RNA sequence: GAAACUGCGAAUGGCUCAUUAAAUCAGUUAUAGUUUGUUUGAUGGUUACUCGGAUAACCGUAGUAAUUCUAGAGCU
RNA sequence: GUAGGAUAGUGGCCUACCAUGGUGGUGACGGGUGACGGAGAAUUAGGGUUCGAUUCCGGAGAGGGAGCCUGAGAAACGGCUA
RNA sequence: UGUUACUUUGAAGAAAUUAGAGUGCUCAAAGCAAGCCUACGCUCUGUAUACAUUAGCAUGGGAUAACAUUAUAGGA
RNA sequence: ACUCCGCCGGCACCUUAUGAGAAAUCAAAGUUUUUGGGUUCCGGGGGGAGUAUGGUCGCAAGGCUGAAACUUAAAGGAA
RNA sequence: AGAAGUCCAUUGAACCUUAUCAUUUAGAGGAAGGAGAAGUCGUAACAAGGUUUCCGUAGGUGAACCUGCGGAAGGAUCAUUG
């Protein structure tokens, strides 16, 4: 099957390598997951070397995404793949791979923001909410996309390896970089 | 800027969007640029501690450790991107004739942007994990030719 | 690249001449 | 091979076992255990080749399956159990108790012990690090793991382990001036005072040891085992006391023995 | 004269490599042409006697050396094998199995026999020496 | 205590030298670049007086020229 | 080189994109070997020449290829599929 | 702290083979045994040691030799 | 211009062995089993044969590079 | 939960082309070398070998060889201040 050996490669000088042994099981590869965004979740269990387990996600719809500046992580629905640095064909096929830029539902984070800062984007409770409002700062670029209900996010997990699609909300100069790539 | 690829390049684990400031924190914390000492008596160049380049294969700011053999040689080719060919000259002993013959070996090595190198310069390379099909070494020091 | 080598050559040739003036000035003062 | 080798050819067995080359095609393959297969003495060798209690491979099994042999205070029934340096072997029926120590020629010697001295052993500390829940632990070179060790214990130190309480009674820091034994290499079995430690960044650390008679020899840190603080070891040594004699000196003793004996 | 430099190890080694070919003994073993000989590097060989022939002895001798054309069974090559001793040709019949050996000079002709480098050792599984001394008899009749 | 289920082993050993010329291999390294049944040591929180449905051996209807070829039924 | 995919894991191992590099009379590349490598063997004043299929170590194969299940471990052949 | 070769010493280094110590298998090729006295045994019985290119690792030496370097000193 | 003394460089010659060599002979062809200043080319019994083949150069004639099968007990040098 | 079957992709045996290379081998005829007691024709080399021999090159002749041009002594001359 798929093999990760170097025997089929050319030498650094350019000469060929004559085969001196058959393929080994301990140097195999496997078919890519090609995880897609779909509400029909499907993750198949793969037995790997040592009797260990890998989770190969064929279809996913939700992910665990973290708002780094706010230090809050929420499970949210994945809406769309918008950018992929490796292959633009993975964008129109809606493939979920590590480091792909996706849009996630902003609703779970809005609820936390309202519950935490008391703002939309009980005597002892109002005492602390206003206290936390003193040091409240929200990026203009990050707030502008709360109106549409979608947040740009980057997948930080490997769905074909762990079976999950987790990530973090884009912000700072990383958000500026990617939103300029989408400005066409 | 250093952002020239299709993806956004950054150091892993360095959070750049923190409300607090990084003033008074160690490298790689508070959004501060991350760098480290490789040991073995080698100095961290000022160009790596105060630079803005992103190189995950850099020995001082990347994610590669130096362990194994430390070798020296002369820069033979500096035409690849962040990779050079190091020529190592040595003598092979011919037993029957009790004499020597000159031999050489070309060792590919990764060079981080913090180093400036030209053909003929003397370089020291430290072994690291495989970085490509042929590269197993990282440049640790460059001495300009004629110095 | 051209600017990189221009600044180094221009600044090196500056202090390289300043040191020559300073050494000659120091020599003039040592004679007396 | 497609997996693990289960056989040991007799000529490939460690030389310090002193197995005759024509005794058979195979040697006992040491089982997995606290000591490495090249630095151990399987119980079958001890019971049959060293002590002569068993005459054959079969008889060793009979002795062990009666639960008559203990290693480090616990009964062992595995014929190829890897008993190694500082291990205490006890045979209650014969009232015997031995400690595995190297003689000055580098071979394991069954050093008879007193009942009082057979209640502990020395172990070399491999490393100290935090485990799960931030609980510190140390592991030794005989496969043991001790949780909540004294914070002063560091790598390469020696700990005195009580075989009853299974706790660290006392420890010796690794430092120049202590008496050590060599546990590997050319100088295996030699005892001396650690005189110097030469560190080489990225490379092995060399230790210079001086014998009681002024003979100085070097070796790697991994082959050193501290036996006591200062100059007195905490364990009983064999007759040679780690003093390696020249072949000329050894021949001199043999000649004198024939004149007297 | 000879190259003497301490760093001249390569030249001395490569010079000898080229010059060993000038030696006839060296070139005969490393050329690979020995495998094309009728024995193809073997010490002996079996064959079938095609015909019994006589060869005129080379000068200044004068005789008819009794030989036998033999086709080797393993490769089908035809050779001339001398039959030694007096009246031993009478022990050999055509279309008979004979063991052949070299003549003693490693593929070179021997004595006054022109162009003959093989001799007959056995016939029908029996040595000519045994038949000559009446130790054994050929298995037939 | 046969049989049978379950567990483990059969990846060692033995044989051979066809392919293979910086390859194998040798001395020397590295894994801070990984997996590792077993052994050994340590470590695993503040209907329950014990759940459910199957199946082998067995039993008895068999098919095929035929195989540790094979179908259905009754048990546990 | 960058970003991914795959892998027990490193790596053009594979994919997308980008750069134009890499090796070579210090013999690359190709060809020959009646070439498995070594520990060693024969003969040796010294240096050397020749040999090393074979019981120890390493590798490789099970009529030729390829593929794979089970399993901690096999691309297994006194396992399976073509 | 210019970089090397060379040399010295040491560490690490499979066994078997080779050299070699001990030992009267009747000798020998070998083998790794045995020996001592006459008790419920002893000699902690023995199963040494050297060699092991080249490359790599680490101390001492600095003659010989290689490369690098020098005056607008970017000198101390 | 010629005569005498000398120095450096050159083409050579003459005598001689304390040298070398199989000798002829050589002041280098010496300082070589008491064997080592540096470096290039090149030979390994006689033939087949500077032939066949491949490559390369040439308008051609040919040049350069260059085998094997096989054959033979000598061929050859000095005296 | 799930069989047959189906779809796309991957790995990919196997077979069938053209092409190339390798090794072996037939071939009318042409033609080389060598060997084979005691063939035919001359006499070219050895003496100044009866035209001194030889090298390069070119042409010619049954055959060895002959001739032209330049060269060598390994010549049959170390020699004419006559
Ligand atoms: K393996
Ligand atoms: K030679
Ligand atoms: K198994
Ligand atoms: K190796
Ligand atoms: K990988
Ligand atoms: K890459
Ligand atoms: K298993
Ligand atoms: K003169
Ligand atoms: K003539
Ligand atoms: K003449
Ligand atoms: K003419
Ligand atoms: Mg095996
Ligand atoms: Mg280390
Ligand atoms: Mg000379
Ligand atoms: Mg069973
Ligand atoms: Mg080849
Ligand atoms: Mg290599
Ligand atoms: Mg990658
Ligand atoms: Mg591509
Ligand atoms: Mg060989
Ligand atoms: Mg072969
Ligand atoms: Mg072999
Ligand atoms: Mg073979
Ligand atoms: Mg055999
Ligand atoms: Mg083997
Ligand atoms: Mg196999
Ligand atoms: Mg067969
Ligand atoms: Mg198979
Ligand atoms: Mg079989
Ligand atoms: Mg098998
Ligand atoms: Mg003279
Ligand atoms: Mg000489
Ligand atoms: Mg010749
Ligand atoms: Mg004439
Ligand atoms: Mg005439
Ligand atoms: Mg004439």
């Amino acid at each position: 099957g798929i093999s990760r050996d170097s025997m089929h490669k050319r030498r650094a000088t350019g000469g060929k390598k004559k085969s001196w042994r058959k393929k080994r099981k301990y140097e195999l590869g496997r078919q890519p997951a090609n995880t897609k965004i779909s509400s029909n979740k499907t993750v198949r269990r793969i037995r790997v070397r040592g009797g260990n387990v890998k989770w190969r996600a064929l279809r996913l719809d939700t992910g665990n995404f973290s708002w780094g500046s706010e230090a809050v992580t929420r499970k949210t629905r994945i809406l769309d793949v918008v950018y992929n640095a490796s292959n633009n064909e993975l964008v129109r096929t809606q493939t979920l791979v590590k480091s792909a830029i996706v849009q996630v539902d902003a609703a779970p984070f809005k609820q936390w923001y309202l519950q935490h800062y008391g703002i939309d984007i009980s005597n002892h409770v109002v005492r602390k909410i206003e206290n936390r409002q003193a040091d409240r700062k929200l990026d203009s670029h990050l707030e502008e996309q709360f109106a549409s209900g979608r947040l740009l996010a980057c997948i930080s997990s490997r769905p074909g390896q762990c079976g999950r699609a987790d990530g973090y909300i884009l912000e700072g100069k990383e958000l500026e970089f990617y939103m300029k790539k989408l400005q066409k | 800027a250093e952002q020239t690829e299709k993806a956004f390049l950054k150091q892993p684990g360095v959070f750049l969007s923190s409300k607090k400031t990084g003033k008074g924190k160690r490298p790689g914390k508070g959004g501060n640029r991350y760098f480290k000492s490789i040991g073995l008596g080698f100095k961290t160049p000022r160009e790596a501690t105060e630079g803005t380049y992103i190189d995950k294969k850099c020995p001082f700011t990347g994610n590669v450790s130096i362990r194994g053999r430390i070798l020296a040689g002369t820069c033979h080719s500096a035409k690849m991107n962040r990779t050079i060919i190091v020529r190592r000259n040595y003598l092979h002993y011919v037993k029957k004739y009790q004499r020597y013959e000159k031999r050489h070996s070309n060792i590919p090595a990764h060079i981080s942007p913090c180093f400036r190198v030209k053909e003929g310069d003397h370089v020291t390379i430290g072994q690291c994990r495989p970085l490509s099909k042929t590269v197993r070494f990282n440049v640790l020091k460059v001495i300009p030719a004629g110095s | 690249e051209k600017a990189r080598e221009k600044t180094l050559s221009d600044q090196f040739e500056a202090r390289r001449a300043k040191n020559k003036a300073s050494r000659e000035r120091k020599f003039a003062r040592r004679k007396k | 091979a497609r997996g693990l080798k289960k056989h040991l050819k007799r000529l490939n067995a460690p030389k310090h076992w002193m197995l005759d080359k024509l005794g058979g095609a195979f040697a006992p393959k040491p089982s997995s255990g606290p000591h490495k297969s090249r630095e151990c003495l399987p119980l079958v060798i001890i019971l049959r080749n060293r002590l002569k209690y068993a005459l054959t491979y079969r008889e060793v099994i009979s002795i062990l399956m009666q639960r008559q042999v203990m290693v480090d205070g616990k009964v062992r029934t595995d014929k190829t159990y890897p008993a190694g340096f500082m291990d205490v072997v006890t045979i209650p029926k014969t009232n015997e108790s031995f400690r595995l120590l190297y003689d000055t020629k580098g071979r394991f010697r069954l050093h008879s012990l007193r009942d009082e001295e057979a209640k502990f052993k020395l172990c070399k500390v491999r490393s100290v690090q935090f485990g799960q829940k931030g609980i510190p632990y140390l592991n030794t070179y005989d496969g043991r793991t001790i949780r909540y060790p004294d914070p002063l214990i560091k790598a390469n130190d020696t700990i005195k382990l009580d075989l009853d309480s299974n706790k660290i009674v006392d420890f010796i820091k690794f430092d120049v001036g202590n008496v050590v034994m060599v546990t590997g290499g050319r100088n295996r079995g030699r005892v001396g005072i650690l005189k110097n430690r030469e560190k080489h960044k990225g490379s092995f650390e060399t230790v210079h040891i001086q014998d009681s008679q002024g003979h100085e020899f070097a070796t790697r840190l991994g082959n050193v085992f501290t036996l006591g603080k200062g100059s007195k070891p905490w364990v009983s040594l064999p007759k040679g006391k780690g003093i390696k004699l020249s072949i000329i000196e050894e021949a001199r003793k043999r000649m004198a023995a024939q004149s007297a004996t | 004269g000879k190259t003497r430099g301490m760093g001249a190890g390569r030249k001395l080694k490569s010079h000898r490599r080229r010059q060993r070919w000038a030696d006839k003994s060296y070139k005969k073993s490393h050329l690979g042409n020995e495998w094309k000989k009728p024995f193809a590097g073997s010490s002996h060989a079996k064959g079938i006697v095609l015909e019994k022939i006589g060869i005129e002895a080379k000068q200044p001798n004068s005789a008819i050396r009794k030989c036998a054309r033999v086709q080797l069974i393993k490769n089908g090559k035809k050779i001339a094998a001398f039959v030694p001793n007096d009246g031993c040709l009478n022990y050999i019949e055509e279309n008979d199995e004979v063991l052949i050996a070299g003549f003693g000079r490693k593929g070179h002709a021997v004595g006054d026999i022109p162009g003959v480098r093989f001799k007959v050792v056995k016939v029908s599984g029996v040595s000519l020496l045994a038949l000559f001394k009446e130790k054994k008899e050929k298995p037939r009749s």
